[PDB]
């Protein structure tokens, strides 16, 4: 419901002097918002769900190849016709056959022949449509408000803290204003819009794994097929008959099923989970507006944390070019703002690494609180700083 | 799957009011309507609103409106209905239903339901039974067999239990579904056949519990006084 | 009272079709597409058919849905004993804004056609308690069981005349072995207890009644 | 710290899933002695139809 720790983050400065910023979030993705003088947040999608999909085609692998005919039809008779020709019941295909005395003929020449063999299907590898009112988003906004390596992560703390929400986004009221205590409020717009990928592709189920492919590699297929009704056509795929047999009998061999024809065609097709009747989109995306002129500080008129603070341990690296760090305070006093920055030599008096947790601050006053700590460093080395003078501690590091 | 479980059955006196509770899992919580309907005993489904967990905006069945409130708190995925001024005729079960998906009020309907909560409105003021037993008929015949039971009187709401024998004895029970009176109060009874050859050297005791009223009552039952065998 | 209006009860023989009406209005099934729920004794409601005519997964084709100007209809081919459950209507009412609902209807399934046996009741009627009598209070108790089909009507006498004052009968319910019960009680002073020979619940079961009578100073 | 571990980064990960066969699409060789032909002669003696 946070960005830290997700390999799909994204990091954003609005603009200058914005109150508002457009962003675009899609399934598994993050996105952290950085605005001079406001907290930082995390705007994330969590889930994308249908709460009525509509049938299209149905390819099917098939079975029934047993049942047969072979009408005959002697030389200069003229052509066979097959009473299995009446009903679907079976597919039928005229043939001619060498013959004659040898076999009953009173002539010598080729012979009509219609044989016909039954159709009816075993798996049906179906598939459906996805119509741009049952689509519902579920957005979770977390603030950077103080928080331990602990807490970060649970959804319920935060909520308590009232420093997360998810609350959901529709057709029909695309916007919302999730408030967040003394930090104001944060109100999207997201515009349901998706492409994220066109309805333009096909939902295709195959046993038990779904698939989204396109609309053509799947309508434009070789395969039997049938839309919604149990009447099958192009059935043709009841092939490899044509022994151009006897008038006795026309081996109607099942066609091999081989399911490498679709498998084959795997990677192209994107993968996805369905239920019966749902298709959650992780395919899909949402373009919004998070304005945040509403969004605001807390704990500003507060004085400067002055006691000791210690590291927890070696910060890490979010593979984001930014740097996750615990400390812990020593401090007796209460809520204080935590001095932490990022200098590019011992005792420099400015500054150079912004940090993401902006404002940071020991949220009680029991001391020995924790503090999380996320910053990007400068690239090259530099160091990390808390308190100053001799309370002072710091730890280096180097960015690439 | 979708799951909600509601919370337990209650009862109540006429003029208080009940806020039951529907926890939802299985589905993104936020992204479907909530719907409640209710139905009063032996009666048809009565549509009482619909909440969007989304933002918490509510529509009431107009017949409710005024005495209905719907809530949800989206971090504990529950729903809650509170009802007040309660009379009689709101003694109902009362169920809790994810709608199937529809991404707006209009066209909505109840796809996956809850269990029900049964909440019973009475006198009302709550009264726990009185329990008399039915003494077993004196007749003494080879292979012969006697019903005795329990008579459970006057009380209100349900549910009340009836075992026999701390359930010990469940061979030839037959508890019997409650009479509403027309006094508002129900009656049942539990009757056991057994065989008459050993009455009056066996014991039979029925356990009676009316929760509500945390009455609980355990009855001997014996050969009649007149029943010169047993 | 419902805004759809249904048969309060429909009965088939297993195998045979039922249909199940629905009638409304041009507010609701004139304009809007109708759904069904089947509800099995004891459970929720599920949903069984929705937009007129479709069926969620599960359910099976013999339950086919149908819509007709300002009326729909439920049938179910190859009726099961199972398929015994309250079944109603809903549709959106666009006059009041919201879903309706059907009265419901009540389907039974019979015994089989050619041939679920006729079974008369067992009557057990108890006097009052000396207990009870104590308290100066009286009731007899009626408890009936073991009957099918399941509809029976009491009538309690005092000596040989009708007592209609003070009686209180339940509804049938089924059994485990699939026969019916109910229970009738009767509320009497103790005096009025003592005022008469004898008391009588007598039971009425396809045509043919089932009688049991005790008396005040008896020891049966 | 998000998922019990101490520091933040790439951690490692090695799993594993079972195999078994299902159905084998066999094939096999075939060796230009066990070969036996058989052949058919016919005379144009007399004959009919039949």
């Amino acid at each position: 419901f946070n960005c830290l720790g997700m390999s799909n983050r994204d990091f954003l400065e609005g603009v200058s002097g914005a109150t508002w910023v457009d962003l675009v979030l899609e399934g598994d993705s993050c996105v952290t918002i950085m605005s001079k003088d406001k907290p930082t947040i995390d705007v994330k999608m969590m889930n994308m769900e249908a709460a009525n999909l509509a049938e299209v085609r149905s390819y099917c692998y098939l079975a029934t190849v047993s049942d047969l005919s072979t009408k005959a039809a002697c030389p200069t008779m003229g052509e066979a016709h097959n009473d299995k020709r009446a009903d679907p019941a079976f597919v039928c295909r005229q043939g001619v056959v060498d013959r004659g005395w040898g076999n009953g003929c009173g002539l010598f020449g080729k012979g009509s022949i219609d044989t016909c063999a039954k159709f009816a299907c075993s798996t049906k590898a179906i598939g459906r449509t996805i119509l741009k009112e049952n689509i519902k988003y579920e957005v979770a906004i977390f603030v950077h408000g103080p928080t331990t390596v602990e807490s970060h992560g649970n959804y319920s703390t935060q909520v308590g803290a009232t420093q997360a929400g998810r609350f959901s986004i529709t057709p029909a009221a695309p916007s919302y204003t999730l408030k967040l205590g003394e930090y104001g409020e944060v109100t999207v717009d997201c515009e349901p819009r998706s492409g994220i990928d066109t309805n333009a592709y096909y939902v295709m189920t195959v046993g038990t794994k779904t698939f989204l492919v396109h609309r053509e590699w799947f309508m434009d297929l070789n395969l039997p097929w049938s839309s919604a009704g149990s009447t099958v056509w192009r059935n043709r795929e009841t092939l490899m008959e044509f022994e151009e047999p006897h008038a006795t009998k026309q081996s109607v061999i099942a066609l091999g099923s081989q399911e490498g024809a679709l498998h084959q065609a795997l990677a192209g097709a994107i993968p996805v989970e369905f239920s019966s009747n749902t298709v959650k989109l992780t395919s899909g995306h949402l373009k919004c507006r998070v304005k945040m002129e509403k969004l605001q500080l807390k704990g500003t008129t507060y004085g400067v944390c002055s006691k000791a603070f210690k590291f927890l341990g070696t910060p890490a690296d979010t593979g984001h070019g930014t740097v996750v760090l615990e400390l812990q305070y020593t401090g007796t006093d209460g809520p204080c703002k935590v001095p932490i920055s990022s200098v590019a030599s011992l005792n420099d008096l400015t500054p150079v690494g912004r940090l993401v947790t902006v404002n940071p601050f020991v949220s009680v006053a029991t001391a020995n609180a924790k503090v999380l700590i996320e910053l990007e460093p400068p690239f090259g080395d530099s160091y990390i700083v808390v308190g100053r003078g001799e309370q002072q501690i710091n730890h280096h590091w180097h960015k690439s | 799957q979708v799951q909600l479980v509601q919370s337990g059955a209650e009862v109540r006196k006429p003029g208080a009011s009940t806020k039951v509770s529907c926890k939802a899992s299985g589905y993104t919580f936020t992204h479907y309507y909530m719907h409640w309907v209710r139905q009063a005993p032996g009666q048809g489904l009565e549509w009482m609103g619909i909440i969007n967990p989304s933002g918490g905006s509510t529509t009431y069945a107009q017949k409710l409106q005024g005495r209905v409130t719907m809530t949800r708190d989206t971090s504990t995925s529950t729903v809650y209905m509170e009802l007040s001024s309660l009379r009689s005729e709101d003694t109902a079960v009362y169920y809790c239903a994810r709608d199937w998906g529809s991404n707006y009020v209009w066209g909505s309907y109840p796809k996956y339901w809850g269990q029900g909560t049964l909440v019973t409105v009475s006198s009302a003021s709550t009264k726990g039974p009185s329990v008399f037993p039915l003494a077993p008929s004196s007749k003494s015949t080879s292979g012969g067999t006697a019903a005795l039971g329990c008579l459970v009187k006057d009380y209100f709401p349900e549910p009340v239990t009836v075992s026999w024998n701390s359930g010990a004895l469940t061979s030839g029970v037959h508890t019997f579904p409650a009479v509403l009176q027309s006094s508002g109060l129900y009656s049942l009874s539990s009757v056991v056949t057994v065989p008459s050859s050993s009455l009056g050297t066996q014991t039979y005791i029925c356990n009676v519990n009316h929760k509500p009223s945390n009455t609980k009552v355990d009855k001997r039952v014996e050969p009649k006084s007149c029943d010169k065998t047993h | 009272q419902s805004v759809l209006t249904q048969p309060s009860s429909v009965s088939g023989t297993p195998g045979q079709r039922v249909t199940i009406s629905c009638s409304g209005s041009s507010s609701n099934i004139g304009s809007n597409t109708v759904n069904w729920y089947q509800q099995l004794p004891g459970t929720a409601p599920k949903l069984l058919i929705y937009g007129n005519n479709q069926r969620p997964s599960g359910v099976p084709d013999r339950f086919s849905g149908s819509k007709s100007g300002t009326s729909a209809s439920l049938a179910i081919s190859g009726l099961q004993s199972e398929d015994e459950a309250d079944y109603y209507c809903a549709a959106w009412d666009d006059s009041l804004n919201g879903p309706v609902f059907g009265g419901g209807t009540k389907l039974t399934v019979l015994g089989a056609a050619a041939g679920q046996p006729k079974a008369a009741p067992s009557v057990t009627l108890f006097p009052p308690s000396s207990e009870e009598l104590q308290a100066n209070k009286a009731t007899l108790v009626c408890l009936i069981s073991d009957f099918y089909p399941g509809a029976v009507t009491v009538a309690w006498k005092a000596d040989s005349s009708p007592v209609k004052a003070g009686v209180e009968t339940t509804t049938p319910s089924k059994q485990s072995n699939n026969k019916y019960a109910a229970s009738s009680y009767l509320s009497l002073t103790p005096e009025q207890w003592k005022s008469h020979r004898s008391y009588s619940c007598q039971v009425t079961h396809e045509g043919s009644t089932v009688e049991k009578t005790v008396a005040p100073t008896e020891c049966s």
